[PDB]
């Protein structure tokens, strides 16, 4: 949480994407499209 | 003569030879004892402080 | 409570000409090989190393002030010459008789660097003894990581010039180096170019690093790709160029390349020593018309 | 110990410190006889210009020194 340590090589944020929950929301709506 | 006037300031200072006059016995005064402290020692000088 | 006095003894008496040019400089620092009180006179100069039939050496000489004891001359009576101790963390008084002259201030740093400069201005020859006594070149410690840089850029560019004409011009050299800008005031020192066989070692070393630095560098990388790799060093290839990147390191094998790493760090711990590490001294209090300084001396 | 008289302009050196900070001794000129630069590491703080929750404490008490 400082302008000079913005780009930290471990930030405190670290994406995580659950891929069989990304799927189905792709497929049910791609059925309603 | 250009379209306006102008105002000068000057200082000048002016050496004076006092008169204070000071009243009998108003300033009561306290004589401590001197110590003495050393500072700045060499090969070649040892220095005090009073 | 401890006596500290060097008192050196000689075996002819002196001239009445070379005890003038010893009363000239009475504060001064002399470099002194023993740290016994009773000694003789081949080793309080720098001729105990450096001399005219020897080659002259920058290296030899700085590896040899920081293995030396250090003393200040007092009173200079013919023949027996006093000196005093110089001892880890003393407080003691420097005059600064030194040719050329550098202006010193307070608060500064003293580094005994070796004189590089002309004899006449450096040294004191006695006749009677037919030894040379040599003064060292006494500087400030910004200005000697300076006068030291811009010297040793002359002498590189003075050995492409005998090399090729082309590829240096004399005013372009001259101008940018043998002049030095230090707190506010200027100093053009003495070039002799009327022949700098002193900074010849170091201008083989720096550039034999330069060489084989880029070259070393390639390696190094990738030969610690990890999972554990330290953060930083992902930064440090955008700094390096992109001509070093292009390296076949198929050309030399690995008889080759153990002999060059070995090459490459020897001289690179050998070569920072020598910059860093010398006889350094701090200075507290200095009055220029007296052109007396009071110093504390530091070991390291 | 071997001390050190150093002789201040009073616009620098705030006239009232807590008497064991450390010093520094700024230098680029012998302009004078003797008038003398020294920064305190809270008037250095200033000097600097950084942000404000980098020292999030000293920057509120520099800036009444200054």
């Amino acid at each position: 949480t400082e302008a000079g340590r913005f780009w930290a090589p471990h930030p405190e944020n670290v994406l995580f994407i659950h891929k069989p929950t990304m799927e189905e929301t792709r497929r049910v709506a791609l059925g309603l499209r | 003569h250009p379209g306006f006037a102008m105002t000068v300031v000057r200082t000048d200072e002016v050496l004076a030879e006092h008169i204070l006059y000071c009243s009998r016995a108003s300033t009561s005064m306290f004589v401590g004892l001197p110590s003495v402290v050393r500072r700045e020692v060499r090969s070649d000088a040892v220095t005090f402080e009073i | 409570a401890l006596d500290k006095s060097i008192v050196v003894n000689l075996t002819s008496r002196l001239f009445a000409d070379e005890l003038a040019a010893l009363q000239s400089k009475i504060g001064s620092v002399l470099p002194l090989g023993d740290c016994h009180r009773l000694q003789n006179i081949q080793a309080l100069g720098l001729g105990c190393v450096c001399s005219r039939e020897t080659s002259p050496d920058y290296i030899q000489i700085m590896q040899y002030l920081s293995k030396c004891t250090l003393a200040v001359l007092e009173e200079v009576r013919p023949d027996s010459l006093r000196l005093t101790r110089m001892d880890p963390s003393d407080n003691l008084q420097i005059k600064n008789v030194y040719a050329p002259f550098f202006q010193w201030d307070s608060n500064t740093q003293l580094a005994v660097l070796p004189p590089l400069f002309s004899r006449k201005d450096s040294t004191i020859v006695l006749e009677s003894n037919g030894f040379d006594i040599v003064f060292p070149m006494v500087v400030p410690q910004q200005l000697g990581h300076a006068i030291l840089q811009q010297l040793l850029v002359y002498h590189i560019y003075s050995k492409i010039s005998a090399g090729a004409p082309g590829d240096v011009n004399m005013a372009e050299l001259d101008l940018y180096t043998t002049n030095v800008s230090f707190m506010g005031r200027t100093y053009r020192l003495d070039v002799d170019n009327t022949d700098l066989r002193v900074l010849d070692d170091l201008s083989m070393y720096l550039c034999i690093l330069s060489a084989l630095v880029p070259r070393g560098c390639l390696r190094l990388l990738t030969a610690l790709v990890r999972h554990d790799r330290h953060p930083l060093t992902e930064v440090f290839e955008g700094v390096v160029p992109d001509e070093v990147t292009r390296i076949d390191l198929d050309q030399l094998s690995v008889p080759d390349d153990i002999t060059r790493m070995r090459v490459m760090f020897s001289y690179l711990q050998s070569l920072s020593s020598i910059f860093n590490l010398g006889p350094r001294l701090h200075v507290y209090a200095y009055s220029a018309e007296t052109l007396a300084a009071s110093c504390w001396y530091s070991p390291r | 110990p071997t001390y050190g008289d150093f002789l201040v302009y009073s616009q620098t050196f705030s006239p009232q410190e807590p008497l064991g900070t450390f010093l520094f001794s700024f230098k680029q000129e012998d302009n004078g006889s003797s008038m003398d630069m020294l920064l305190t590491p809270t008037s250095l703080f200033m000097l600097s210009g950084m942000e404000a929750a980098k020292a999030p404490q000293t920057h509120k008490v520099a800036g009444v020194w200054y």
